[PDB]
């Protein structure tokens, strides 16, 4: 059969009858306006469905149109620069088709429009008669100037090519590839439909070795992240969250970005949806907009609670489809604390047992089964590509306390934590990443890259970490007894720590010279500031005063280092100027 | 002896909700019986009958009910309870949570089929563990020494190096002719699986290591049968092939969190913090499967790692573990920020079988007395350190400055040893006697005057 | 007049800096983990209901 | 003779308790003394020594017979009892004989079935009331009466009974009352006119 009838609605939940061949967690369309809901129980012929939309005016006997699939995304061209909700309805098309400001509760508008034409070209290896496995790229759609949309096979099916398309412009409904198999020949277009709860298959997990060049100086040096890794940041009101989310989209080596705003707010999501279309990317030629490589999943809390719980799985499935092409995806879940409040309402409506602070029993397992979808892996398919997914999930704990069933379960799964602080924003220290509470566990896998490319960076930062760790025990005694009892060895390492927090860590994002500090500038700005430290370690073992008053101009040359603009200043000049500062310190001592 | 009748194959599903599938018209259903679902889209899933009532059978599936029809799915009743093909060739291979190989290998050739639930050993024919395992860690082999047949967890937290000291006690596991290590990983990451796999191949130990790794993305009802599989091969090696087995059940908090979701889906009666009322008996069915028996020369020792939530020893994961097992090993967060590599806070640590495994014939005479004084000098000096932070650094008795001289020389010299150093028990007791030299001879109350005259002047 | 007020001042500083550190380390860490026990025990009375 | 475990043994008349139970421990005999015919509870967490007080009371007390009931505890604890007891003797009439000749064990460990934790408590008190009626001074050590209470909770969870506080059944305090009340120094039935006693020392595991 194909139709069911309603037989009773008691709120969001509909106990639809006459549905015998219905599967569990399969999406249906309830009512005359076709409200979307999923089958959540199945008692014989009746199927108990909870509706995503608002049931109001749904009669007994309305048709329940079965689809036959779980909650799934449409993967194909027309996705870059598009804004979806958590269940992938196009917000930029709903506001254009209907000419209104509301979501009309019955829109089964397709996520990818079937009216635009895409310039398709085949892989030029595939002929009529070739055997093809799942994951093989059989075409490339030049979607933008930046992104080449490699049309791939679905991982499910397999067969032999009997009809390939000629090079030309097609819709997303035109048949492009046709595959003979044992029983029946299958034909399918450029769009593939993959369930969002199902992990994408892949050949082999690889270890993560290459770092993410985020652009900031404290994050690329002291607490480094790898592409293929999982991080976490505190999601407070204002510490630094707007510039960590936007410098990682402008100034990173990641090929595509997916930004998942997951039930955020009314005006805090309208701020994001109007600031990301007006960002600018500096590619090797001319300037470009960031929305040629960025997709957004936008959810306010007026939206359905199951379109807020499945926003994370929509975002990670778009991040995994662009991983399998060979790109290096970076995904930022804007809030995972507002996602776990969408689990508590889903489980609280099903009368599930609360585990801890109201959250359900499967909270720590659903967070682990999402963060373990991130990693640099070797993709499927005979073209022999590799991809990556990096996940930056922000956590907004109640009251800023790190003891919570979501926050303490995030810190046990993520490896990197960039601890943003409220107090460093009140002292105008930008970016406000704290160094004591932060950590990074990818350092042991990043030495093999650092010994082949920079080779004087690994012992450089461990000296910079023990200086600032020494400063916190020195800060309690400067008000206790004072600097009058402070040692000649300890008063110098306090004075280079103030040089560290002013020159290396503090980085103004609106100045045109420090918007993107590359790692050649980053290794230079610390190698001339740690070499200043240990030559000041033997200068007290031979006077603290005469090194501060006579080298005050050398104190200025380190305090105008961050100014050595690398956009308009060559790399080899900056290396040349940094070597000249190294000789001035070795000659003055 | 053997089943010869053909298998009934029902398409008579009549209810499914959560992870539970309810079949009807089942002819004589059996409790704890294994079924084999085949989905309408062709994939296979296993199950276990959890409650029968007349002609109905409430089976829970191991992979989740996502996609299970009410008309098209077909359920085949294997007429027996869950048995696994066990062999001597399950030693050097890796497996997933359910039963299957991962290292591109074939299936097990089944020397016999053992029930994974086991059957409890007769307490009259169970002998006491006596032979102390020298594991090369000074916080263990000094004050919390394990025996051969002892269950002893590693009480850890999130982020602390409990995986690293798990691989450290695998290499240095010997007596004061190697251990056949069985490793069960449940709810672990990808890097944690690769850290244990590439360490067992680094030291050449993967000729006698059977890895049972179940990742975090694997289904959460396969985490229930993962320690039952890794202990039914460990009983095959130890109680039939006469082998000395070291079982490590890492992340036991991921087992019991996967036990809470199944019981909350059945709407069972909750205990503390949502965990079921049978959490003590379900943990003890995999903890009490250890020790050695009188008729055999093999043994099985369990070191189950668990991470306590919020560094709390009163959570139901480490509290109910202390009642079943025989003492714990407590790594600490405060000793990890000071970059001591084994951060083993010895104060809430314990070894209940260390009294019978040390002594004159076992290690030497002074072992039972220096460990009682190293424990009391550590406990007083932490009370003194909690007093000088309130009173001051100068308003103390001059005897209270030796307890600050002890602790700063205790944590860096006794317990801190490095990731590849394996101190013997005679190395440890000569390091532990040095720290008691800074005290007078009549301030050591736990050591009598007899063995003070033979060891303290040195 | 400045010697007898000096040595009686640091006699009244040690009785105040101890009373401050008796509150920050003994009295407040006993209350803030008493209040942590009320919330975990009131969550269990809600699940039993 | 065959006797039901849930039926209290008939007896002539109950007597007040006068003689103390000397456990051998110094804080137990001096500060908080217990009589023979008295009921005693030992709560405490893991690592406190609930068993070591019970082993030191089954080896050196002034009780005639000893019945030790391991109700849902460790298997190696019941295996160390029958190791160091026959090598430990006592002297009553100029002769020495091992303390295993006055000890009977009821061992139902936590690996064993669940509902047999209840049957191991009622067996161990019925053997304790049998040697009461000969004129001996029985002392019964229930190793855990908190694993018996977790057996009642799990059976009541399958019967879908309404719980009391913390999931235990509403009849929890009535099963504990009908177990500790069976203790007491009491004048036995029969014509030779003897007197017996039962001391219940049940360790709770909160
Ligand atoms: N008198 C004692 N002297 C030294 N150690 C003791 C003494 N009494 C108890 N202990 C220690 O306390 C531990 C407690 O054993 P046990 O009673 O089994 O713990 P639990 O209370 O959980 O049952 C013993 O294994 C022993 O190491
Ligand atoms: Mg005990």
């Amino acid at each position: 059969s194909t139709f069911g009838y309603v037989h009773g609605v008691s709120g969001p939940v509909v106990t639809a009858c006459d549905m015998a061949g219905a599967a569990m967690y399969e999406l249906v369309r309830v009512g005359h306006s076709e409200l979307v809901g999923e089958i959540i129980r199945l008692e014989g012929d009746m199927a108990t469905i909870q509706v995503y939309e608002e049931t109001s005016g749904v009669s007994v006997g309305d048709p329940v149109l079965r689809t036959g699939k779980p909650l799934s995304v449409e993967l194909g061209p027309g996705i870059m620069g598009a804004i979806f909700d958590g269940i992938q309805r196009p917000l930029s098309d709903i506001s254009s088709q209907t000419q209104s400001i509301y979501i009309p509760r019955g829109v089964n508008v397709s996520a990818l429009s079937r009216d635009v034409k895409w310039d398709f070209t085949p892989c030029k290896n595939l002929r009529v008669g070739s055997h093809i496995t799942g994951g093989d790229i059989y075409g490339i759609v030049n979607e933008n100037s930046l992104i080449k949309h490699k049309i791939m096979l679905p991982p499910r099916n397999r067969g032999t090519v009997t009809y390939i398309a000629p090079p030309g412009n097609y819709d997303t409904s035109d048949v492009v590839l046709e595959l003979e198999f044992e029983g029946i020949k299958e034909k399918f277009s450029m769009v593939q439909v993959w369930p969002v709860r199902q992990v994408r298959p892949v050949t082999e997990k690889l270890p993560a070795n290459h770092p993410l060049l985020t652009g900031q100086r404290v994050l690329d040096a002291l607490f480094p992240c790898v592409q293929g890794g999982t991080t976490a940041i505190p999601g407070a009101f204002g510490c630094g969250k707007t510039v960590i989310s936007q410098s990682l989209s402008k100034y990173s080596n990641s090929d595509v970005i997916i930004y998942v705003g997951c039930g955020e707010r009314g005006n805090e999501m309208s701020e994001v949806l109007r600031d990301f279309p007006e960002l600018t990317m500096e590619v090797d030629g001319k300037v470009e907009s960031i929305m040629k490589r960025t997709a957004l999943v936008a959810n306010t809390s007026n939206m359905p609670v199951a379109a807020r719980e499945a926003s994370i799985y929509t975002g990670i499935t778009l991040s995994e489809y662009f991983r399998d092409m060979g790109y290096h995806v970076s995904m930022m879940a804007d809030s995972t604390s507002r996602w776990a409040e969408a689990l508590r309402e889903i489980s609280g409506r099903l009368a599930e047992m609360p585990a801890d602070s109201g959250y359900p029993a499967y909270l720590g397992a659903r967070l682990a089964s999402f963060y373990e979808r991130a990693g640099r892996v070797k993709c499927l398919g005979n073209p022999e590509r590799e991809g990556s997914v990096s996940i930056v999930g922000a956590v907004s704990p109640p009251g800023g306390d790190f003891s919570d069933p979501v926050t303490s379960a995030t810190l046990g799964i993520v490896q990197v934590f960039w601890g943003l602080d409220k107090k460093l924003a009140q002292r105008k220290h930008f970016p406000s990443v704290n160094w004591l509470i932060s950590y990074s566990k990818y350092m042991r896998a990043l030495d093999e890259y650092y010994d082949k490319h920079f080779t004087e960076f690994v012992p450089l930062r461990t000296k910079a970490k023990e200086i600032l760790q020494e400063e916190e025990d020195l800060a309690e005694i400067v008000q206790l007894v004072g600097k009058a009892s402070l040692a000649e060895t300890d008063k110098i390492t306090l004075e280079v720590a103030k040089l560290i927090k002013d020159d290396f860590l503090q980085q103004n994002g609106y100045t045109p010279y420090d918007r993107f500090c590359p790692f050649y500038k980053t290794v230079g700005m610390l190698s001339n500031m740690i070499a200043f430290y240990d030559m000041a370690r033997r200068a007290v073992e031979t006077t603290w005063s005469i090194i501060r008053e006579h080298m005050g101009e050398i104190l200025y040359k380190l305090s105008s280092m961050k100014f050595k603009d690398p956009v308009k200043d060559g790399e080899a000049k900056i290396k040349a100027d940094y070597a000249q500062l190294l000789e001035d310190m070795q000659n003055a001592f | 002896n053997y089943l010869s009748q053909p298998r009934l194959t029902y398409k008579t599903v009549s209810g499914v909700n959560g992870p539970l599938v309810i079949l009807d018209h089942v002819k004589f259903p059996r409790y704890a019986e294994i079924v084999h679902l085949t989905l309408p889209d062709g994939t296979k899933r296993s199950g276990q009958v959890l409650e029968v009532s007349g002609s109905k059978a409430v089976v829970q599936v191991f992979e989740g009910t996502s996609g299970i029809d009410a008309k098209k799915t077909s359920c085949e009743f294997t007429g027996d309870i869950l048995r696994t093909p066990v062999s001597e060739d399950m030693l050097g291979r890796v497996f997933n949570g359910s039963g299957k190989p991962i290292d591109r290998g074939p299936v097990v050739l089944a020397e016999d089929f053992l029930d994974i639930m086991g059957q409890p050993i007769n307490p009259q024919c169970r002998i006491y563990p006596e032979e102390m395992i020298q594991t090369g860690i000074s916080a263990i082999d000094g004050m919390n020494s394990i025996a051969r047949g002892q269950k002893i967890p590693i009480f850890s937290a999130a982020g602390l190096p409990h995986n690293e000291i798990a691989a450290q006690i695998c290499r240095q596991a010997g007596l004061v002719e190697n251990f056949a290590i069985v490793f069960a990983a449940m709810g672990v990451n990808m890097e944690t699986a690769r850290f244990f796999k590439s360490d067992f191949e680094e030291n050449g130990s993967m000729d006698n290591v059977c890895l049972f790794l179940n990742l975090a993305n694997d289904p959460t009802i396969e985490r229930i049968i993962t320690p039952r599989l890794a202990l039914t091969t460990a009983e095959f090696l130890a109680y039939q092939c006469e082998k000395h087995v070291l079982v490590i059940l890492t992340d036991m908090s991921s087992y019991a969190e996967a036990l809470r979701e199944v019981s909350a889906a059945r709407e069972e009666v909750p205990g503390r913090r949502g965990f079921p009322g049978y959490m003590y008996t379900d943990l003890a069915t995999i903890y009490e499967r250890a020790g050695r028996v009188e008729g055999r020369n093999g043994s099985i020792t369990q070191i189950p790692i668990l991470t306590m939530p919020n560094d709390d020893i009163t959570h139901p994961i480490p509290d109910l573990t202390g009642y079943i097992t025989e003492g714990q090993i407590y790594v600490d967060r405060q000793l990890h920020n000071r970059q001591i590599y084994p951060p083993i806070n010895v104060l809430p640590s314990l070894s209940r079988l260390m009294k019978s495994a040390i002594g004159e014939g076992m290690t030497r005479k002074d072992h039972a007395d220096v460990s009682n004084q190293l424990y009391a000098c550590y406990a007083i000096g932490k009370d003194v350190q909690a007093m000088k932070a309130v009173v001051g650094e100068e308003a103390l008795t001059s005897d209270d400055l030796l307890y600050l001289e002890f602790l700063q020389k205790f944590e860096r010299n006794f317990i801190a040893q490095g990731p590849y150093e394996n101190r013997t028990v005679y190395e440890t007791l000569d390091i532990g006697w040095q720290l008691l030299r800074i005290f007078p001879k009549e301030m050591l109350k736990r050591i009598p005057q007899s063995t003070l005259s033979e060891f303290y002047p040195r | 007049s400045l010697q007898t007020s000096f040595v009686t001042l640091d006699e009244a500083i040690k009785i105040t800096n101890r009373r401050v550190n008796a509150i920050e380390h003994v009295i407040i860490p006993r209350i803030e983990r008493t209040l942590a026990y009320i919330i975990t025990e009131l969550d269990e009375r809600e699940r039993e209901e």
